[PDB]
């Protein structure tokens, strides 16, 4: 499900509050951590192995 | 670490141009009494649009 | 400090949909033992192959 769902890039497109260092209203009570740049969770994923 | 590469979004070339396989059309009008019918128009704008 | 760029290998586009310049070709069978002649198909393979 989380990978067949189509999201339309016009919503985060490169033209968003631009000059604001903002964080979308969305993603403010979305977990970050569950977040494939995670440090500490690519190095045990890399750690026991691809 | 080959994490990979993030390219998700296609990244596309472009003609200097915005567009160059064009081609020549002639603007037409509707005719008067005929339901379907059409006339050229070359009074008004040249008739080599592309 | 222009300690100058890595571009080693070439880096390439190309056409959408991959290949643009091709020809319309037919399908064409051995001729039955006439000294390896030939002979066009017409077995439900279109005669347009790009």
């Amino acid at each position: 499900y989380m990978n067949k769902r189509v999201v339309a890039p016009g919503l985060v497109d490169c033209y968003i509050n631009l000059g604001a260092r903002w964080s979308l209203d969305y993603m403010d009570n979305v977990n970050p951590f569950n977040h494939h740049r995670n440090a500490g969770l690519r190095y045990r994923s890399m750690l026991l192995g691809n | 670490e080959n994490h990979g590469t993030e390219d998700e979004l296609p990244n596309y070339c472009f003609p200097l141009g915005g567009v160059i396989n064009t081609e020549t059309l002639t603007k037409v009008k509707p005719k008067t009494g005929q339901e379907n019918g059409w006339e050229k128009d070359a009074t008004e704008f040249s008739d080599k649009n592309e």
